[PDB]
């Protein structure tokens, strides 16, 4: 109860983050499907492309 | 993992303990060696010793930092 | 002994010789100078 | 995350030191080399005149960077500056140290020699 | 579809030393003004190491099926691109997965198959009469194939298909591993002017390109191209060309290496710990 | 100076030992703690936990113990300045062979 | 737990090594400091030699 | 195994010392006492010359027994063996030091006190 003067380490700072970025890269690559609507000509109802 | 510390706690307060025992250890040793005197005491201006040179270890005007051009030379050969 | 169990004993850099040879030295110079030649060259 | 002045070889995507930390990784947004620092360093102090002289305290951190002051020897609030130097009671680090002066406050110094 | 050759006098290999080659990157971090120690496989200095001619002048022709061991290190002063690649596999009967990583005039071709792997591979280069260009023809790296997964293309490479018999003024080195199944590629072209007795001289070996393919391997074989002008008759009996090259053969041992990293990043030397008891010293202070 | 540069090489490799002992296992089936929480399950991985506790703990008390040797010696040199010091410095000294 | 057994022992082992050998060197000191004084020359502290 | 001077009682096997290791057998093909006593003693050395001095190194072995001298402290290969005595610089142990001097290579000799 009697504090006498001096230095006294009582505890510990740490700086908690509150805020997380997991993004491992800048963007994916794709595939060739804008041909399946930007194309020439379409099909049918009764035989159309699958 | 600091659940798991509470078991071992008391060991942590020892080394903590002696980390600071020792830090405070090494900050009297300083107070033990150079601390000899409590007055400053100042370099006369003249410098006529009898023909004694005292400039390799005076500190001298001509740089900003105190040490002697032996300090200096001290300084820069240790890492 | 106590060597067998990679328990090795390292030799001394001086053997007991150099040492004997060292006092030997230390004893003459105390007896035929006193102390000139511990504190510089040595004095009949 | 720091942005550094120093190049990596393109094919490599971590990085050390001397110590053996990883804090030297490639950003692959647009090849950014971004160096990596923790943000916590050292604990808490507290700085008391003592008993039957005062009741407040000073709080100083050890290395932390930031009424306030900021000393060479982290962050210490509590305290204020005073140009003048006597001589030092209650050691802080770096050549400040702190004493209660004056009504009266905690205040903080270089010492004297 | 693949031919047999036939008997001739032919030279036996020789035996060279290395004078500190056969150092790459042991993994993909940064390292500056340290010095790392690590255990992988790397090229031993100061080891006898296989060599195999490649001249005309004499008709010199040798391809072994030399057994992969744990990492291989292929170094060759290269000067009018007279190799063009190499292939791996363990039986090469079409019962396993063989590798094939040619380097043909308009891309780089890496697929590992099945292929029906003859005697005796190699890329045959005929010389037009019209024009006065030498172009690659005679494609007989293997009878067929059946089926497999995997095949890598990159961006196309330019060589030169006109050989020569002129000094060389190109080295390359090349490593081949095999971790987990995992194929290692690792090479960095370095010009010099020398036949024989490769210089001290230290260059690291970036990697390229890294194939995720996982299978078996313990046999490999390069492969060479033979130029068909005027002067040779025409047919793979005993009448052909091959220009002038030298190719290095050596097997990695795992060793302790302690790398020299300066302030850029890159290595700049490799002293051992099992080589000489001075090496050993440096490395076990770690200066 | 031989002296002055032991007691910094000496201090910089324990640092660096201390470094070091954080990239073993212990006798564990991982050195970072995080990965064995990660793949297993803290009332299963608790053992191998523990096992890096101890193994940390066996780390420090040595580093403990050996700073704690060092700083004898540096009190004993530091006592040993001090009276060489207030002795041939602060005044001239009959002691033979000793400044 | 034989090689944390052998490697408890043989740190013990090393402490009391380590402790051992500050006592000798504080004990060598001693030894030199009286080869300098006593022995080289004549020593005017009293109750020391 | 080494012929060994003492018998043992005609009842016993083994024989064990003060240190409590086993180091003498009987045998029962003929009941002749062997001692036995381990090979492999201490560890290697080197001595070097220094950087920008020399660039051959000598091995020093610690307690193994065997250009080549046999010295008090072990088996010392690489160093020449000359009986002048100079001051010594790098130690070995046993009163006898390494060094190098007149080309010139590493010598060894007793150390002048
Ligand atoms: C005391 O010694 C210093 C040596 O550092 C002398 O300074 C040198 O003086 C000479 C003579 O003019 C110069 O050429 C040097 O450049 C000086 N060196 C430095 C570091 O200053 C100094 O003159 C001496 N003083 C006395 C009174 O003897
Ligand atoms: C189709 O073409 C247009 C214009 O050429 C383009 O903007 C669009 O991205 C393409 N793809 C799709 C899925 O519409
Ligand atoms: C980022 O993504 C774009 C596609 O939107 C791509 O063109 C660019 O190369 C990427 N940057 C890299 C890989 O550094
Ligand atoms: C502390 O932080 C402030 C603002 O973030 C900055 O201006 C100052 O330079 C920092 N101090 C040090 C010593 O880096
Ligand atoms: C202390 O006095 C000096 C005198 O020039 C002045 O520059 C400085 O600002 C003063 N500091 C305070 C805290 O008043
Ligand atoms: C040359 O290589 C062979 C086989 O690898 C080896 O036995 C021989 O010692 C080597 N030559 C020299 C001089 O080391
Ligand atoms: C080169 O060889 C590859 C197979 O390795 C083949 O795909 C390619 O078409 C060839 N190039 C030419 C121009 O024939
Ligand atoms: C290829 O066919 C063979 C049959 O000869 C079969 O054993 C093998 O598994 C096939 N490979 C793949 C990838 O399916
Ligand atoms: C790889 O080859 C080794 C012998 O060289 C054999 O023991 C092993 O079973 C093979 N593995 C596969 C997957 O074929
Ligand atoms: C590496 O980078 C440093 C700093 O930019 C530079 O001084 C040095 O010349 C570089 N080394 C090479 C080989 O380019
Ligand atoms: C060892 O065995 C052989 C054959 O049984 C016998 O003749 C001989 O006496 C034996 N020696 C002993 C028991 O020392
Ligand atoms: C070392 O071995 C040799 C031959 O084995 C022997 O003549 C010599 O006496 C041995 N040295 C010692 C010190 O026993
Ligand atoms: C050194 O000189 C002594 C003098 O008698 C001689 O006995 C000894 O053999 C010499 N040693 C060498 C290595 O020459």
């Amino acid at each position: 109860f009697t504090v006498e003067k001096g230095i006294y380490q009582t505890s510990n700072f740490r700086v908690q983050p509150t805020e997380s970025i997991v993004r491992f890269p800048n963007i994916t690559n794709l595939c060739p499907f804008g041909e399946v609507f930007n194309a020439t000509r379409f099909a049918s109802v009764y035989a159309w492309n699958r | 993992c600091s659940n798991l510390l509470l078991q071992y706690g008391s060991f942590c307060t020892q080394l903590n303990r002696a980390l600071t025992g020792i830090a405070v250890e090494q900050d009297k040793n300083t107070q033990e060696v150079f601390a000899q005197v409590k007055q400053i005491y100042k370099t006369p201006p003249i410098k006529d010793f009898g023909g004694f040179n005292f400039s390799q270890i005076l500190p001298d005007p001509s740089k900003p930092s105190k040490r002697s051009p032996i300090e200096d030379l001290l300084f820069n050969k240790v890492t | 002994a106590q060597k067998f169990n990679g328990l090795t004993v390292l030799p001394p850099l001086l053997t007991d010789e150099m040492i004997a040879q060292y006092t030997s030295a230390l004893l003459a110079g105390t007896i035929t100078s006193g102390w000139t030649f511990g504190a510089g060259p040595a004095l009949q | 995350l720091t942005e550094s002045n120093k190049k990596f070889l393109p094919f490599q995507q971590f990085g050390r030191d001397i110590a053996d930390t990883t804090d030297a990784v490639r950003d692959p947004q647009t090849l950014e080399i971004l160096d990596i620092t923790p943000c916590s360093f050292g604990g808490v102090s507290v700085i008391t005149p003592g008993t039957n002289t005062s009741n407040q305290v000073a709080v100083l951190y050890q290395d932390v960077n930031c009424n306030v002051f900021q000393t060479r020897a982290g962050c210490l609030i509590g305290a204020e500056h005073v140009n003048n130097s006597y001589e030092c009671d209650i050691p802080i680090g770096a050549g400040i140290c702190a004493s209660y002066q004056t009504s009266q406050s905690i205040i903080a110094y270089t010492m004297s020699l | 579809q693949c031919v047999n050759l036939t008997t001739r006098t032919q030279l036996p290999p020789a035996y060279t030393n290395s004078f500190t080659r056969g150092v790459y990157y042991p993994d993909k971090v940064f390292r500056s003004s340290v010095l790392h120690s690590t255990q992988d496989l790397f090229l031993p200095f100061f080891s006898n190491v296989t060599w195999f001619h490649a001249i005309h002048v004499t008709k010199r022709f040798d391809n072994p099926v030399l057994p992969f061991n744990d990492g291989v290190y292929f170094a060759s002063t290269e000067k009018s691109n007279i190799i063009r690649g190499w292939i791996f596999g363990t039986t090469l009967d079409s019962k396993t997965q063989s590798l094939l990583i040619v380097n043909n005039a308009t891309n780089v071709v890496i697929k590992v198959c099945e292929f029906q792997f003859c005697n005796d591979p190699f890329l045959g280069v005929y010389y037009h009469k019209n024009n006065k260009s030498w172009m690659e023809s005679e494609f007989r790296v293997y009878s067929s194939a059946n089926n497999c997964t995997f095949e890598y293309v990159s961006q196309p490479f330019l060589m030169d298909l006109e050989g020569k018999q002129g000094n060389f003024k190109n080295l390359r080195e090349f490593v081949f591993k095999n971790i987990d199944g995992y194929f290692k590629i690792y090479s960095k072209h370095t010009p010099i002017n020398l036949v024989r007795d490769l210089p001290q001289g230290f260059s690291a070996l970036e990697p390229l390109v890294d194939l995720p393919i996982g299978i078996n391997i313990t046999r490999f074989q390069t492969l060479l191209a033979l130029h068909r002008s005027y002067l040779t008759p025409g047919d793979s009996s005993s009448g052909w060309t091959a220009g002038a090259a030298a190719y290095y053969v050596g097997y990695l041992q795992p060793r302790t290496f302690l790398l020299k990293y300066n302030e850029n990043g890159t290595i700049t030397d490799a002293v051992d710990c099992a080589l000489d008891p001075l090496s050993e010293t440096k490395c076990t202070l770690k200066s | 100076l031989g002296k002055l540069q032991d007691v910094v090489n000496q201090n910089a490799q324990a640092l660096n030992t201390l470094v070091k002992q954080l990239s073993s296992n212990f006798g564990a089936i991982s050195s970072v703690l995080n990965d064995i929480l990660s793949r297993l399950d803290p009332p299963e991985a608790e053992v191998q936990i523990d096992r890096l506790i101890t193994g940390r703990l066996q780390s420090l008390q040595t580093y403990v113990t050996q700073q704690l040797i060092r700083a004898a010696e540096i009190r004993a040199s530091a006592n040993l300045a001090a009276t060489k010091m207030s002795e041939c410095v602060l005044g001239q000294s009959k002691r033979v062979d000793f400044c």
